[PDB]
């Protein structure tokens, strides 16, 4: 149950991984293409893929 | 030539009037932008227009 | 190379006038012409422009001229007709290439019209 419950769990905090900022406007990525310019809002695509 | 308030405005990755509709440079561009006043030189009192 | 802008004489209200705008080039059907208007001291506007398959007059011009080519000259002349002394301007003509941005601006002829 323990080896279960970690492969869970690492998978778990992978996938809400994808719900933070990193530093970005947003954690959304569309929401950063959407209401910046593409010429800067490369540094916010950065920041999230980093 | 262009207006004076847009050399500042011709540069790569910088939205406005005359770079989006004249003269749009790559985001990717390496050179080097030049200008200087020419006031003397093209206006003209009747109005160069 | 160069454009010359000649015509422009002195009629009267209502009448016809034939302006040419004779080009120095090979090439001059395809630069396409563009007829501007300046006010004797006030702001500058357009007129029209024959740009190959159709044509684009002014809101002063609408309609009362006939624009035409002389694709086997490579010149360009404008039809005046229903003349106005409200018109009276200094026409003028330009043509830019496709290829590598250039102006072959002219000089300009007087559009004087008396009124009675």
């Amino acid at each position: 149950q323990d080896v279960v419950n970690q492969n869970a769990q690492a998978l778990n905090t992978l996938v809400k991984q994808l719900s933070s900022n990193f530093g970005a406007i947003s954690s959304v990525l569309n929401d950063i293409l959407s209401r910046l310019d593409p010429p800067e809002a490369e540094v916010q695509i950065d920041r999230l893929i980093t | 030539v262009i207006r004076g308030d847009e050399v500042r405005q011709i540069a790569p990755g910088q939205t406005g009037k005359i770079a989006d509709y004249n003269y749009k440079l790559p985001d990717d561009f390496t050179g080097c932008v030049i200008a200087w006043n020419s006031n003397n030189l093209d206006s003209k009192v009747g109005g160069n227009y | 190379v160069q454009l010359q802008e000649s015509g422009g004489g002195l009629v009267q209200a209502g009448g016809s006038l034939r302006l040419s705008c004779v080009a120095s080039g090979r090439t001059f059907s395809s630069l396409n012409i563009v007829w501007f208007r300046q006010a004797p001291g006030k702001e500058r506007k357009f007129v029209a422009a024959i740009n190959d398959r159709n044509t684009a007059y002014a809101e002063s011009v609408k309609g009362r001229f006939t624009i035409s080519r002389d694709n086997a000259k490579n010149t360009v002349h404008l039809q005046m007709n229903s003349l106005k002394p409200e018109d009276t301007a200094v026409y003028y003509c330009h043509s830019a290439d496709v290829n590598g941005g250039m102006d072959y601006w002219g000089k300009g002829t007087q559009v004087t019209v008396s009124s009675h």
